[PDB]
DNA sequence: AAAGTTGGTAGATTGTGACTGGCTTAAAAAATCATTAATTAATAATAGGTTATGTTTAGA
DNA sequence: GCTGGCGCGGGGAACACTCTAAACATAACCTATTATTAATTAATGATTTTTTAAGCCAGTCACAATCTACCAACTTT
DNA sequence: ATTTACTACTCGTTCTGGTGTTTCTCGTGTGTTCCCCGCGCCAGC
DNA sequence: AAACACCAGAACGAGTAGTAAATTGGGC
């Protein structure tokens, strides 16, 4: 009386669900939210590709099994939607995925090799040779931030810069807002899709150090072809629940382009600069 | 005893080969030894000694058990003549 | 065929083994089984033939090119007995 | 033409036939069939005029996130709740 | 991507709530989704795999003539049948 | 509250109904078995029933029929269509009036009856003749398509017989095309009646009642009827007459000739 | 000429059409001398009997209480093609239709129509004195006259009772004809447009008053009072088994 | 270092992770003086937690009873990018691989390896000394041997008293790598599997205490063999203190590679 | 805004150095050989007591 | 305008194999049987074969250095 | 003659609140080739 | 402390007896 649970594949689910305020438990099996007041909330966590916790969930152990099991990535993020802390099962990652990214990570040419391509992928131009990997990430920093000029300028929401931290914003910021809670669900998916097929979401190339280089890399790939504009059409229409406009205008982006499902064969085509055949 | 285990050992101890490449390298060392002498050629190994093929004429023989007399037939035999290397080696061994 | 001309026969059938490799192994392959019989140790090889020692009686030997009379004393002696295979595959005659 | 499915709670039985004469009484009080959007509004329709005090819940195939919608009338421990702008349904208490 | 609809009736809580893992539970044992065919056979495997005793039906949407494609485990007043081809229910006596 | 049919083409072809008797419950189709039984039928989701021997049904099932807009068939032995019924006022006057007028003309009747020619066979008819000596040459044309997809199924043919006396208990090919032209008639006058037409103004045969059904089936009946009937000729299953009526219907499901049929009308009373 | 059967099942063991009652009660009908079958509600038929009235081309009609209404009927649209084309033909030509509209005008006030008046000049004619009609009879029998007005107020839905009544019976009796209820000559394009003609050469004898009348009673429900009361007057006068020469005379307006 | 809390919940009142038991409890737990939290079955932990738990970068990973099993790992994959690097340049370089190996086999049964010997050889090796143990081990427990063959579908009760120890083994060996932070699939001895560095660090230690006490619950045969065996293997967890003890373990044996770790 | 000037960092292409690789030679050691008078392996068929070595088999 | 009809491409089930030590199978050596046959040893100086020390000149393989040069960055008009 | 509304009235079923009861549904040499499902381009009311 | 197995017990609503009633669900 034990069937094995299996996952299912990733581009055949819900992109992203957000839980706040009310105990996360397990009831005969199933992923349930119940309330202070008792209304059970059926969630179907296999059907997902990630669920987001906001603040005033409590997560039980035997929940975070059953989520795990399903390879339905949890994420507790909290003020405005940032993403905080993560967790699902690693072992979802055959070994041969891992060590071709790891071998791509430590050869320096290799190294420069997919970095090409990944300038190749964003702006759709042959990537510059003669030029270190620092000068391509001054490059990149330029061409991304006048994007965001060209865009603001384009759409007309008021610029001063972008700026990560929600604590500079002024109130009726609302762009920053868009900005990086559309950031947070893409590098949500994204997360989850690299964990689903495999590689490691902390061996990145472009960014050093932080512990999602590879998941940002990835997700700037991507988020400024259908993902920044909408946000930016949400930073313009300025309404009383940006969040909630975010997360539906974002969702339907994802079901739109089909980003899930192109996500790994992205991967494939990024690690595929090696020369070397992908495994 | 000496065996093609211990050889192969040894080719494992000193050249640090595969113990696949010591068993066949001590393997085919004979059987081309083989080869050549059952070629009729003579082998000659400098520091060991002689290997000849002699040829011995049909000579009287018998069973020795009863004594009933059974004529030996004619035959190529191989035999060894060790060099004064080899020979030297040997006078002053050690017989266990 | 001496020494060398050994060698080269077995690298020709050992492609994948390096030339330099099998010099060095018929030099200690020898080497070794000379050292086994200066220990008074046997050497047998199944389906090739076996290595013996025999001791000869000291006795007033002599000069065979002049005649003198030489005293030797007693030594031993190698000696080779045919393997069976050995035996069989080269006496072509029956 | 897309999948419809009909869920009948504390209806009277003229509803319950009304809804036999296009969809399929499958098991106690839930209907399921396959027909065009236009129909579906007319079996809603029927939905809405035949019911009494009782709940009906029915869902539909569409090209949406989830694939599907639904929509209800009545009122029921479950309840439906939308998840930022994810229609989910949640089971009240006594 | 097909519809998918899982009616459960007399199963132990484990299949209900392995059922709620995927799909909606939006009535009192009838759980709606929209999934791949295969997802949906290992869903099925599922129901073969906990349903003790109970009766469970799962309806799909496919391209034939219903539009949908259903099938049944357990035992239940209300069983298919078949119709020259068309597969309907009927609605068994006492 | 009201109750409006559906469109013609988001429905099931056909169902054979037997050994039972039709009741309404609380507004539904139900079939009532002597076993005690009961089966629904999604009657609004059918374009046509077909009722076989051992049918009993009441006025009320009758009237929920009619208001529904599903043609209900009495069918026999052999498939043969026996009784129909269906509601009267599901027709535009103008349509019939059209249908009608171009039943007045002769030399515009002519000029239909070459464009069904022309659809049927993809050649048109030789010019400047009388009608009868057309339904000679349909006959000899016919008569060399069943020789040649017989010949082309390999299955016992020495003719077309149209009572199931003759037959000598194992005839079975006029079984099969017997039952797949009458279930071609029972689709062919359920959207002939659907749109609202006349199936009793004919232009090839006269005096029936469902002369029109007739031609406007004739259209269409060699595209994918007889050579699946032919198969399960070939076959020879014991029961064949179930396996001509669940082939035919997924043919009608495959081909989505319903559909199509409505432009299909329309196309042959352009040429009037 | 046609047959009501009631409350029975229609079985055939002999070659009649027997109407079986829930006590046994046998009704054995020889298959022909009519040419219609009406079966009212009540009766369940079973299929051995509807292929034996197949057999015999005699129309099976699924009518309301005693004809009050048509459910449904067989042979769809006509059976024979010489008197639906007859129809047609003295419908498409303007100058046959006026000639059988003026028939209806003859048979509808009694009086001839005036000469040389077309179908939307007669219209006009049966438009006013029929409306004036209304207006004089309302006030004749004392009811509240504000313009014949309904909304999909009990004297227009006494009255609309009487028009479902009458379009019940007198459609039967274009079935049993066997034209086509569409094909009319007042009222043209809709699907009961001979139905409503029909219905109006004698809607204003007996229907409509007696309608005014129970109106003037004004029951609870009156609209099954009314129907039953139609019902009383189709069986009594035989309203139904009168209509068919009535459509006679019209259709012979186009003198065969 | 490491902390099991079990059966209660987890939330922040006074900026400590406190325990909320059913009588209430309380465990203070400063933010410092952990590394990392093994929460064991029994606890719901809140959102406030979760999130004091990624400010001072505590991992949090999902344990069974005493680290029995590992069901979810925070910073999933991995979380420091040098070192998963580290043990991915250690595994692509086949000199280094040898080292490390060789390393494995010098704590595996405390001989040092033999000089000039492949990884398949000390494969083959290792193997050899597992199957004198195996029968050397059932000679000393009394215990009717007969080879380890199993069936994945049937779940014999030597071969299941054996798996479930095997089980536990790699819950805590598991526990403890992500709790070093290394990659379970990054592998040296075994390579392919997710948990290839799991299966090697596992057979380690496999053969010291766990699997003895499989052949002794199996040699006591008791009606439910699973439950007793993971009981008991929770019991050498917790007395032993194995996965305390199994981070150094692996720092030495990834020490042993000379590349000096991050 | 458009050209013109830097320029540093991939990629290529050359320079260099250290190490394999035969070829020929040198000699250097090692094998033949000429010639004793006699000893001593070489044999056959047979039984039985070692063992070298192929073959399997549980272990990773 | 997003759908139905044939297409490959990718990610998993057989299967296709490697390495160890030890245990076993067994056919192959060992001895010890006779007397007659066949062939080696004692030795050295002179001669003869084989191997090899030392080039040592050629090449060639990998790595240091030096050079083309692009395509953006930044001054000049 | 059938069908529908209403009213008890049984009873299978689903939910809830009690008790135990248990803290799990497990095995690991590696790489190398057939098998079918899955995004992806052409004909369409 | 969560969560599963298992139990009685309460709703509870589906299904099925009876009974009573209608023959219907527009207007053109």
């Amino acid at each position: 009386t034990w069937l094995p649970l299996n996952p299912i594949p990733l581009k055949d689910r819900v992109s992203m669900i957000f839980l706040q305020y009310g105990q996360i438990d397990v009831i005969d099996g199933a992923f349930v939210l119940i309330d202070k007041t008792g209304i059970r909330t059926h969630i179907p966590v296999g059907s997902v590709a990630c669920i987001m916790l906001e603040p005033g969930t409590r997560v039980s152990h035997a929940a975070v099994r059953l989520a795990a099991q399903v390879g339905t990535l949890l994420v507790w993020v909290g003020e405005a939607g940032v993403r905080v802390y993560a967790s699902g099962q690693p072992g979802g990652a055959r070994s041969d995925k891992l060590l071709y990214q790891a071998k791509l990570a430590l050869d320096e040419d290799l190294r420069l090799k997919v970095v090409r391509k990944m300038f190749e992928l964003r702006f759709g131009e042959p990537a510059p040779a003669r030029r270190s990997v620092e000068q391509l990430r001054g490059i990149e920093g330029s061409r991304v931030r006048a994007t965001y000029a060209l865009l603001a300028k384009q759409y007309g929401v008021t610029w001063n810069g972008r700026r990560y931290d929600p604590k500079d914003w002024e109130k009726g910021d609302t762009i920053n807002q868009c900005i990086s809670a559309a950031t947070s669900c893409l590098y949500g998916v994204t997360e989850a899709a690299i964990l689903a097929a495999g590689y490691a979401p902390a061996i990145g190339f472009v960014h050093t150090g932080k512990p999602l280089s590879f998941v940002y890399d990835i997700a700037d790939i991507i988020k400024f072809d259908t993902v920044v504009p909408k946000a930016f059409e949400i930073a313009r229409r300025n309404p009383g629940e940006p969040d909630r406009e975010v997360r539906l205008a974002c969702r339907d982006i994802f079901r739109s382009s089909k980003t899930l499902a192109k996500l790994i064969p992205l991967i494939e085509d990024v690690l595929a600069a090696g020369e070397i055949q992908p495994p | 005893a000496l065996t093609k285990a211990e050889m192969s050992e040894y080719l494992f101890d000193k050249l640090g080969l595969s113990k696949r490449d010591a068993k066949e390298l001590v393997e085919l060392f004979f059987e081309e030894i083989r080869r050549a002498l059952e070629n009729g050629e003579q082998v000659k190994l400098s520091g060991f000694g002689n290997f000849d093929l002699r040829d011995k004429n049909q000579r009287p023989g018998r069973n020795p058990k009863t004594g009933e007399d059974i004529p030996i037939t004619a035959r190529r035999v191989v035999t060894f003549r060790p060099g004064q290397k080899l020979k030297s080696r040997v006078e002053n061994a050690s017989p266990k | 065929m001496t020494k060398s001309e050994l060698i080269e026969r077995l690298a020709t059938q050992q492609s994948h083994i390096p030339a330099k490799t099998v010099e060095d192994a018929v030099k200690e392959m020898l080497e070794h089984m000379a050292s086994t019989l200066a220990q008074g140790e046997r050497i047998e090889i199944r389906g090739f033939g076996s290595f013996s020692l025999h001791y000869r009686a000291p006795r007033t030997g002599r000069n065979p090119k002049t005649g003198d009379k030489v005293e030797l004393e007693g030594k031993y002696v190698p000696h080779f007995k045919p393997g069976k295979e050995l035996r069989d595959r080269a006496n072509i005659y029956g | 033409m897309s999948m419809l499915v009909v869920v009948t709670e504390n209806v009277p039985p003229r509803l319950r036939g009304r809804l036999a004469i296009w969809l399929l009484e499958v098991r106690a009080g839930v209907y399921v069939g396959d027909v065009s959007a236009k129909i579906r509004e007319m079996i809603w329709e029927q939905i809405a005029g035949l019911a009494e005090e009782g709940n009906v819940v029915m869902a539909w195939a569409t090209n949406t996130e989830t694939g599907f919608e639904f929509q209800t009338f009545g009122l029921n421990r479950r309840t439906p709740v939308d998840l930022d702008g994810l229609r989910l349904v949640s089971f009240l208490p006594v």
